[PDB]
RNA sequence: CAAGGUAGAGCAUGGGCCGGUAUCCUUAAGGAGACGGACGAACUGCGAAUGUGCUUUUCUUCUAUGCAAGCGUAGUGGGCGAGUUCUGGUAAGCAGGACUGGCGAAGAGGAAUGAACCUGGCACUGUGCUAAGGAACCCAAUGUCUGGACAGAGACCGAAAGAGGUAGGUGAAUAAAAUU
């Protein structure tokens, strides 16, 4: 019973945003968007949201990004895709 | 029951109890690793710290290992409520807190007072590991009127480590 | 000051047992193996191709590719600080069948009963699970037939 | 101070109460931790039963009357370990219990012979009458014709200093 | 000359023997390890007696012939030649090692001070430990005075602590003495000089038959 | 569930010391011997404890203020000591290995003093309690009971060998208090 109750909460906290972070950039626009973010992880539990905000985070060597044939392949039938970056065209 | 069977000229000697009360004595600063690594696994930490283990034959083999340094033994009921009467608490995750019907009544569904609580740890062995890993280890003092002789000779030999049987809760009633 | 040759120190291992000297039985060349297998490696110190380094003497490992007369065996050794993966190669003359999963075999066979009828009846395994030893346990006594003992025996 | 116990115990196995015996031992002991201890050291050594084969299912205390301090003869039998060998011996001692007269023999062996307590056995405890007196030691005073007067002197204050004119010891 | 018995009291070292690996060892001293009336019966001196060790230390094979020759020149003058037999138990084959240097050393072309130190045999050892019998007697009842004060004078030629004392055996037999006179009458011994053999239930008929015919009755 | 040949124990192949009854062979000496005692780092017929590896969380117990692939880059590469053991040497505060904690890089209280020993790991304050070691006086806290011991002894301190004095144990005698 208290083994698996134990891995359970390990394995949410992995997930859970880390509140003693912040973004390194003097952009105002781009720390105005990381305040909206934070305010709502706060108040919410939901795994896609925290994803998210521990992405803003990180540096621009981490934030690599995609070119647009890509992201149709790994988008697997969705209709709405959601990327933290830049996204470039494919003369393909 | 003993007046039944002393009409019928038999004896009768009731199981061991499913639990040993420890007590950390003496530093454990120079121990090896090995020894280091176990006392952690008991949750023992400092000096005069008390905290209870299940009786099983994986547990008196890591008591052999540590023997040289901790008190053990057995505890009947009214030194284990004077025990978590004066000096218990508690903890959900990573927050101490007091033992209260809030705080019970969250963490256990059924237990609602802090007399159940102490109920259930003496009586029920099948809730042991639940009911045992919400408490935090006891916190001490040193003896009142202090060690008769060397601390750190064996209690045969007139010291304070080792298995003290039936009579662990006259060091344990010093210490509170 | 000692050598590395291949074959150092092994004046002790790799001698045979008195009263068994000769080649291996018949047992030995008619036991098939399979991938997946664990083995167990004693040198046959008679059979002279196929021997293995003296350090996996008395190891055991798991069957990773099956030969005409040999074996590949998976193994792990510490080198530097860190972990190495080693792959052996042994001839059957050398190895036996190991019995390190009796137990765990055992207890599938029992955990394979009730893990379907989990799903009829109950929703989750009662997985039958070992307890170590627990307790001395309670005991009525007739109190007959008493054995006094004293230290009789002076012991000049 | 030295009490009288006497202990009782059974083999189990894997299984319980495998023989249909019971075992008995009288100590001379400071408690019953001492005294357990004991019974395990002589199944040890006269059987072969180790502790976690056996069970104590009994601790006594044995308790004597004598309300009125009557003085009594005893006899004992004893052993001591020293750096040579295993000594064994017998004397005589009065007092007004079989404990009062088992803490007096300790006492005089750790006297004489540099000891500590742990290495003396006591084998028997016997009560005596007036006929039965071997050694020379307490037959005078058993016979009741002994009277003596004070050697050492009494103080007669708790003060530290006192006037010359005053009188000092007893 | 020889070096005093400090530097070779304790048994530091590993035993060390003759053999192919260590050539050019000198002989021992002790030579001669049975003195007395040997093939005497074992029936016919039953009082034994023994030197006993308190100690556990290497005895050179200087001392051992010296202490010989103190208890036997004893009781050949007091006991007669034919009454006695003495035993020495022990035989002296450790091998001591010396690292011989010069003494008028600081400069040579000789390889001096701790440069390749391994030493060269010289002299032998008997190597002993506690309640071991290092000299023994067998004697008429008649002389254990005698034979007290004769083991007396081997104690004063070897380091440490050895007792005199008297056996509960018959002879140089392992037997004790109330034993071997039960097994004596009843018929189940057979002489072999020094000691005794014991008749047993055991082989063919017709064996056990042939033994008996030759027992010390 | 595997592997191992050390301590102990032994002397059955090989090396190797001393003495043997009956019997046997010759001599009229000696030799062999049905057996006993003594032994090996490079002898083994038997064999521990402690340590090493494999599987199982479908196995107790702990665990997030925790682990951490990968990438970049520092210092270091004269060590020394305690406990347990080993090799060379007459030994050494000597030279050289192995295992578990230290000083290096570690203060505080205690062994009068001391790198490493005993207690025991340090932010800054206040009230209580204990450790190790102490308790006539220097110096915070001391007394009691029972035996020994007379040497300018001991509390701090050396061998083989011994007599004397005194306190006890055990075993032999003798006894017209006892004595040896």
């Amino acid at each position: 019973m208290l083994k698996q109750k134990m891995f359970e909460h390990y394995k949410k906290k992995a997930i859970l945003f880390d509140e003693s972070r912040v973004p390194r950039t003097k952009n105002v626009f781009y720390q105005s968007l990381f305040s909206l973010y934070k305010k709502v992880c706060e108040n919410t539990e939901n795994e896609i949201v925290h994803k998210i905000t521990k992405r803003l985070t990180m540096s621009r060597t981490e934030r690599h990004p995609l070119k647009l044939s890509n992201i149709i392949e790994q988008a697997n039938g969705k209709e709405i895709v959601v990327f933290v970056g830049k996204v470039l065209d494919d003369d393909k | 029951s003993e007046e039944r069977m002393q009409k019928e000229n038999k004896i009768y000697a009731p199981k061991d109890p499913h639990f040993y009360a420890v007590v950390l004595i003496k530093s454990p600063l120079r121990a090896s690793n090995k020894i280091k690594k176990t006392l952690e696994l008991f949750r023992l930490k400092h000096i005069n710290n008390c905290v209870l283990v299940k009786n099983n034959e994986s547990s008196r083999q890591m008591l052999q290992k540590i023997r040289n340094f901790v008190a053990y033994g057995e505890l009947k009921l009214k030194t284990l409520r004077e025990l978590i009467y004066k000096r218990g608490s508690c903890h959900i995750f990573s927050e101490k807190l007091n033992i209260t019907n809030e705080t019970l009544e969250d963490a256990f569904k059924n237990i609602r007072c802090i007399e159940e609580f102490i109920y259930e740890l003496y009586f029920n062995d099948e809730r042991f590991k639940e009911l045992n890993n919400f408490l935090n280890p006891f916190k001490l003092t040193p003896p009142k009127g202090g060690y008769k002789g060397r601390k750190a000779k064996d209690i045969i030999e007139g010291g304070a480590v080792g298995n003290h049987q039936d009579k662990i809760g006259e060091l344990i009633k010093k210490m509170i | 000051v000692s050598s590395h040759g291949y074959r150092r120190q092994t004046r002790n291992l790799f001698s045979q047992a008195f009263r068994k000297h000769g080649m291996p039985n018949t047992s030995t060349y008619l036991t098939q193996y399979a991938v997946g297998e664990y083995v167990d490696i004693k040198v046959n110190p008679a059979i002279h191709k196929g021997m293995p380094h003296k350090y996996y003497h008395g190891r055991t490992g798991i069957i990773k590719e099956v030969n005409r007369g040999s074996v590949i065996v998976l193994f792990n050794r510490i080198l530097a600080n860190k972990t190495v993966e080693r792959k052996v190669i042994v001839g059957i003359e050398h190895i036996r069948k190991s019995k390190c999963q009796d137990e765990y075999l055992k207890r599938l066979e029992i955990n394979k009963k009730i893990i379907e009828e989990a799903e009829k009846k109950g929703e989750v395994p009662v997985l039958f699970k070992r307890q170590p030893k627990g307790p001395k346990p309670a005991v009525e006594m007739l109190m007959n037939n008493i054995i006094e003992l004293s230290y009789d025996k002076v012991e000049s | 101070a030295i009490n009288e116990y006497k202990v009782y115990g059974i083999k189990i196995d894997d299984n319980g109460v495998v023989g249909d015996e019971v075992y008995a031992h009288i100590v001379f002991a400071t408690n019953e931790l001492l005294a357990k201890s004991s019974f395990n050291k002589i199944l040890k050594k006269q059987k072969k039963i180790k502790p976690k084969n056996t069970k104590v299912i009994k601790v006594e205390e044995i308790k004597e009357d004598n309300k009125d301090l009557d003085v009594k003869n005893y006899g004992i039998d004893y052993y001591y370990k020293s750096k040579r060998c295993d000594h064994k011996g017998y004397k005589e001692f009065r007092g007004v219990s079989r404990c009062h007269a088992v803490d007096k023999l300790l006492c005089d062996i750790g006297g004489r012979h540099s000891v500590k307590r742990n290495l003396i056995f006591i084998m028997k405890v016997k009560e005596l009458t007036v006929d039965e007196i071997k050694k020379d030691k307490i037959k005078i005073f058993a016979m009741e014709d002994v009277e003596y007067p004070a050697y050492r002197n009494v103080l007669r204050s708790n003060k530290l200093f006192v006037s010359e004119n005053e009188k000092l010891f007893n | 000359g020889r070096r005093p018995g400090r530097c070779y009291r304790y048994c530091k070292n590993k035993p060390y023997i003759k053999s192919r690996f260590c050539r050019g060892v000198p002989d021992p001293k002790i030579r001669i390890h049975d003195l007395g009336n040997k093939n005497a019966p074992c029936v016919d001196l039953p009082l034994n007696v023994n030197l006993i060790s308190y100690s556990k230390e290497q005895l050179s094979s200087e001392s051992l012939e010296s202490a010989r020759i103190a208890v036997n020149k004893y009781m050949m003058v007091n006991a007669g030649k034919d009454n006695y037999h003495v035993r020495i138990n022990v035989h002296p084959y450790h091998i001591l090692r010396i690292n011989k240097m010069l003494s008028c050393a600081g400069a040579d072309r000789l390889q001096t001070g701790m440069r390749l130190a391994y030493g060269k045999p010289y002299g032998t050892a008997a190597r002993v430990r506690f309640g071991q019998r290092i000299i023994s007697i067998r004697t008429k009842d008649s002389n254990l005075k005698m034979a007290m004060e004769a083991l007396r004078r081997a104690r004063y030629k070897f380091p440490g602590k050895y007792e005199v004392q008297k056996s509960n055996e018959y002879g140089f037999s392992g037997i004790e003495r109330s034993q071997f006179e039960e097994l004596k009458n009843n018929g189940k011994l057979i002489n072999m000089g020094d000691h005794v053999k014991i008749i047993k239930e055991k082989g063919t008929v017709e064996r056990y038959v042939k033994l008996c015919e030759n027992a010390i009755q």
